[PDB]
């Protein structure tokens, strides 16, 4: 953002040893104004008239009211305000006087004045009483009713007080005010023109001058980043698609800022939130059952799928009730059914939402039940009084798509053992990273580790010993029995979350079972929406994939918090077989790296089992051998790319010795491209090897002596039968 | 247990070095064989792997001999991502590179001192292609290389 664009260096100093002059006069303020509101300045030759290369015909001259008074022949100036979006000065100069009869450089300021100015106190933030009432000093405060400078056309008018009533009209004649007045405070000769004539403006241009300019300098640097951004939704404004249970969300707000580490969370089911602050605990990994989303049920795992979700799944119903039954199978005493009774305000819920209707009543055995409406055509549902349970059957001229056909059973759920207690299932709260701070996880590390490994000689080691410590302590993830995959300290800090949540009154246990989607590397999904509370408290709730990971490169990445993205991103997971895309900077700098032995050999490997041909097939073609000779071959060079002993060397050198070792590679590449009917699979990787090892040179080179590109620095070679002084020669092609 | 794909890859390069096209390999054969797939055993426990089961030439092995003793160090061995993952640590802006700047910087937030002259150290100890800057690559080989 360099806000001084010299055009023409032409002249020797005096041009320059002019626009300084004129620059070091001007407020290092007002001009940091300036580029704030993306202002730019333009000191041109003599490009006077609409010559300026930005002075076309864009936002010009519309209404006449230009200069000190009035003049507007255009073609006759030097200074000027390109008026409509972002401000662009742009001023030139001829020879040498312009102090003499400074009534010129004047202009560069009143000029310039109507830059900040309208955007300035007088009227951004609104024309503030500050400067709504130095208008007002017209006649009414101090014995000084002389302003016979900025006010003889526009306000002559002395007998119409000037405060709010008809400030607004004219906001553009109190710029001629703000400008002269500028201009008068600064122009190099009449500084006290403007300390006599007008008692106070003075002291308004000097107080702006105290610290003023630095101010709007601030409030707008501030509205710089809170501008541009990226839309968020913070507030309980987000924490109401959070799904997260308010008490607790608010409860997490103190651990973010204890441990200084970002939380993430995926979406919370809303026919859930209440649940959970009503007690219900929430579905670990034992129960693989789908939730519901209509009916009494809603928010519970029903033990019968065809009351979830997938309503009508013949088969995911099917395979769905499969899952809750080994759910208590496998794990039980932990893991069983207990039957549905809503609660109070549950039913009041469940109601202004639509999901339940509740209406006429009926008697049966004894008890009452108020019979539950839903539109659901094939249940039917009613709750009992004595205790609320629930209850459901198929309709009489109906059936259950797998097959089924009852009358009035009570609706169990799937439910966890909790201190001696199968208590029903909801929706939890699975996080979806976790971002603690790389300073946090220097305090998991154990002192005495750590100093056994900066006390070290090898400088290198040494790094390599921290990254270690640092993978170690703080990347690395073991699986756990209990809580899925996941990092210790993630651990640690998974059950602060949820005793913060029951130290608060939730009596279902725990909130957050198991680790963090990003592990999730067998069925990741991606969520639109996710809920972070920053390390500070504020609730914020991203929109999209991409904001997501936006966000997170912003506030979390590149900003000394440490995280690390689901592994199978940009891959294809298999438990789902789905591709979900992250923005991964390695591969962002793959395009121009050469490959590896190991990575060479892997995309060969790759391409057999597929096309089950290889780049050389087990023959006695003596040209197929060639070829696998070949490919041993590129397979070196790669290989000699990365020799580590390439330190005994030095920055020029390497950059060359490896330039060479790559080309040699690019060569062979060629050589077998051209060989004998290699798969017209391997044709294009080959293809694309070659652009790669291109790219890289091409950078070796634009890092030294850059001229010289590849394409043309490879025709002077002569890779016939004598390797020798070929790179001899190369060294000089690079002089 | 390695994947069919771990498989792939340890003969379509346990063959390319297979000069003498039978199927089995020699010492130095082998030592070639693993470098070349990004490892590099030493000078003397290159014997050990293969010294220990003679029943060839008395040092040669064959591609099961080979694809078996792949899990005396690999049905262990899961650090290639933590490493990458560090490496997406220090690499503080999104450029595939990690520089001086962002070394250092993430090497004090660890709670570590280093001076401007001893970072600009490293990095370049680090640097194999001279272009004054660590990529993933020569990341990998710093910290795997012993
Ligand atoms: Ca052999
Ligand atoms: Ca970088
Ligand atoms: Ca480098
Ligand atoms: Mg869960």
């Amino acid at each position: 953002n360099n806000l001084v664009k010299t055009e023409f260096t032409n002249e020797t100093l005096d041009k320059i040893q002019q626009t300084q002059d004129l620059l070091k006069k001007i407020p290092k303020d007002v001009l940091e104004i300036y580029s704030e509101l993306g202002g730019e300045i333009y000191f041109t030759d003599i490009d006077l008239v609409e010559h300026k290369e930005l002075q076309d015909l864009s936002e010009e001259e519309k209404n006449s009211m230009n200069s000190r008074g009035e003049k507007v022949p255009f073609a006759s100036r030097f200074v000027f305000e390109k008026k409509r979006e972002t401000p662009k000065l742009i001023i030139n100069i001829k020879d040498y006087a312009i102090n003499s009869e400074q009534s010129k450089e004047v202009y560069y300021e009143i000029g310039k004045g109507i830059s900040l100015d309208i955007i300035s106190k007088d009227k951004s933030l609104d024309p503030e009483f500050l400067n709504l009432i130095k208008s007002l000093s017209d006649d009414s405060d101090s014995s000084d009713l002389l302003f016979s400078q900025k006010f003889k056309e526009k306000l002559e008018l002395n007998n119409k007080s000037i405060d709010i009533n008809f400030i607004k009209e004219n906001l553009t004649e109190f710029q001629h005010a703000f400008s002269l007045a500028f201009s008068y405070y600064f122009a190099p000769d009449h500084r006290t023109v403007l300390e006599l004539y007008a008692p106070d403006m003075f002291e308004y241009m000097n107080k702006l001058e105290k610290g003023g300019f630095e101010k709007i300098s601030e409030s707008l640097k501030k509205e710089g980043v809170e501008k541009d951004r990226i839309d968020v939704l913070k507030g309980e404004k987000a924490l109401k698609a959070s799904g997260l249970v308010p008490e607790h969300a608010d409860a997490f707000k103190k651990i973010a800022r204890e441990l200084n580490t970002y939380i993430l969370f995926r979406p919370v089911n809303k026919l859930a939130t209440n649940l959970i602050k009503s007690g219900v605990a929430t579905k670990g990994l034992n129960v693989h059952g789908k939730s519901s989303d209509w009916g009494p049920v809603a928010g519970y795992i029903p033990f019968d799928q065809d009351l979830s979700k997938k309503h009508g799944q013949q088969l995911a119903v099917e395979k769905g009730n499969l899952e809750n039954k080994k759910s208590i199978t496998e794990h039980e005493g932990e893991i069983g059914k207990i039957p549905l009774k809503l609660d109070h305000l549950r039913i009041e819920e469940l109601k202004e939402n639509g999901i339940i209707l509740k209406g006429k009543k009926e008697i049966d055995n004894g008890k009452k039940y108020y019979l539950l409406e839903s539109n659901n055509q094939v249940y039917e549902f009613r709750i009992s009084d004595e205790n609320n349970e629930v209850q459901y059957k198929t309709k009489e001229g109906k059936i259950t798509v797998l097959g089924e056909k009852f009358n009035w059973r009570n609706i169990e759920v799937m439910a966890k053992n909790v201190e001696g207690v199968l208590k029903p299932l909801t929706a939890d709260y699975d996080l979806f990273a976790l971002a603690p701070s790389l300073t946090e996880i220097k305090k998991q590390i154990p002192q005495k580790e750590w100093d056994k490994v900066v006390n070290t000689p090898n400088s290198l080691e040494k790094q390599k010993g921290v990254t270690n410590l640092l993978i170690k302590y703080g990347i690395e993830r073991k699986p756990d029995s209990t809580k899925g995959t996941l990092s210790n300290w993630q651990k640690q800090m998974l059950d602060r979350l949820n005793e913060a949540v029951k130290y608060t009154g939730y009596t279902g246990g725990d909130v957050v079972n198991h680790g963090t989607e990003q592990d999730n590397e067998e069925f990741p999904e991606k969520d639109n929406e996710i809920f972070i509370i920053n390390p500070e408290g504020e609730f914020i709730l991203t929109k999209n994939w991409e904001m997501t990971g936006r966000f997170i490169e912003k506030n979390i990445t590149g900003k000394d918090y440490l995280y690390y993205f689901n592994r199978s991103y940009n891959k294809i997971a298999p438990g789902n077989k789905a591709y979900i895309e992250w923005t991964d900077p390695i591969t962002k700098a793959k395009i121009n790296t050469i490959p590896t032995s190991a990575e060479f050999i892997k995309n060969l490997s790759s391409i057999r089992r597929s096309s089950n041909v290889g780049v050389y097939k087990d023959s006695g073609d003596k040209d197929e051998f060639a070829k696998k000779e070949s490919v041993k071959k590129i397979a070196g060079y790669l290989s000699d790319y990365y020799n580590s002993a390439n330190h005994i060397f030095s920055q020029e050198k390497k950059r060359k010795i490896s330039i060479f070792r790559g080309i040699q590679a690019y060569n062979e590449i060629e050589n077998v491209l051209k060989s004998k009917q290699i798969a017209p699979e391997y044709k294009n990787y080959f293809q694309y090897l070659k652009e790669r090892i291109t790219n890289q040179v091409q950078l070796l080179l634009t890092h030294q002596k850059s001229n010289i590109e590849f394409k043309l620095l490879y025709k002077q070679l002569n890779f016939t039968e004598n390797e020798t002084d070929n790179f001899e020669v190369f060294q000089k092609i690079i002089d | 247990q390695l994947t069919e794909e771990q498989i792939a890859e340890f003969k379509e390069a346990f063959s390319l070095f297979d000069k003498d096209g039978d199927g089995t390999i020699t010492t130095k054969e082998l030592g070639t064989v693993m470098r070349s797939l990004g490892q590099n055993p030493t000078e003397a426990e290159l014997q050990d792997m293969i010294n220990e089961v003679d029943a060839d030439g008395n040092g040669t092995i064959d591609f099961p001999e080979f694809l078996t003793m792949m899990a005396r160090k690999m049905k262990d061995t899961d650090s290639e991502e933590e490493i990458r993952e560090a490496f997406r640590v220090f690499d503080k802006d999104g450029n595939g590179y990690i520089s001086a700047a962002e070394l250092r910087h993430v090497m004090t937030n660890l709670g570590e001192k280093l001076t401007d002259e001893e970072v600009d150290q490293m990095i370049r100890e680090a640097d194999i292609d001279g272009d004054g800057q660590v990529n993933y690559e020569e990341f990998v080989q710093m910290m795997t290389a012993k």
